[PDB]
């Protein structure tokens, strides 16, 4: 908690441009003017991550009522390669776990991953997420097209 | 990573 070089910040119209710029380098799929418009309204659920006051990461979430459940869906969460394995991703995930924990009303949290994403599985599994489904050809135009669905229970 |  103390002496850490990593801080999260609110996303705002003033810095959204840079969120967009980070999601483009980190993630293989491109997001539309709707995704970003939407994040400006989700509050604590969209955060930029800084390492020594430099924006190197970001996470974007959404609330989901699917399957007759109250669900936290993680849409993006990542950080530029050179800054990985410094605990930045942990900062972003925990932040989100905390929101859920205080709110008390979530059944579970979840997200999709290209099955080739070995590091994201090591990462999310550390936190207690399990692979609960494997959808075939989930993504449209990237390779590979298959995706695991990851999920941690809260209730 | 959604999409979509
Ligand atoms: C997944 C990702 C967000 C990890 O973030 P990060 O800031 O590098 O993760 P952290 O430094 O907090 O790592 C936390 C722990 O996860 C595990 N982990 C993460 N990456 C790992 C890897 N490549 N190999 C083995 N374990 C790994 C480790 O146990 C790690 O702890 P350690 O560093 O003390 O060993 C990052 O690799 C990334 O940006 N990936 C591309 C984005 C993506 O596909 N995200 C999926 C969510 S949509």
């Amino acid at each position: 908690m103390k002496g850490s070089r990593i801080e999260l910040g609110d996303v705002t119209p003033h810095n959204i441009k840079q969120l967009k710029r980070l999601n483009q380098v980190i993630f293989p799929v491109s997001y539309n003017d709707k995704f970003y418009k939407d994040v400006l309204e989700v509050g604590e659920l969209a955060k930029l991550a800084y390492f020594n006051d430099i924006a190197v990461g970001a996470v974007c979430c959404r609330v989901d009522h699917s399957q007759n459940q109250k669900r936290l869906y993680i849409m993006t969460l990542g950080c530029l390669a050179p800054y990985r394995r410094l605990g930045i991703g942990t900062k972003m995930l925990n932040h989100v776990l905390n929101i859920c924990e205080k709110d008390g009303t979530f059944d579970n949290i979840y997200l999709h991953v290209q099955i080739s994403n070995e590091s994201a599985i090591d990462f999310y599994r550390k936190f207690g997420f399990e692979i609960i489904e494997t959808k075939k050809n989930y993504y449209k135009r990237i390779e590979p097209a298959d995706a695991h669905v990851l999920q941690k229970n809260l209730k | 990573m959604l999409g979509p």
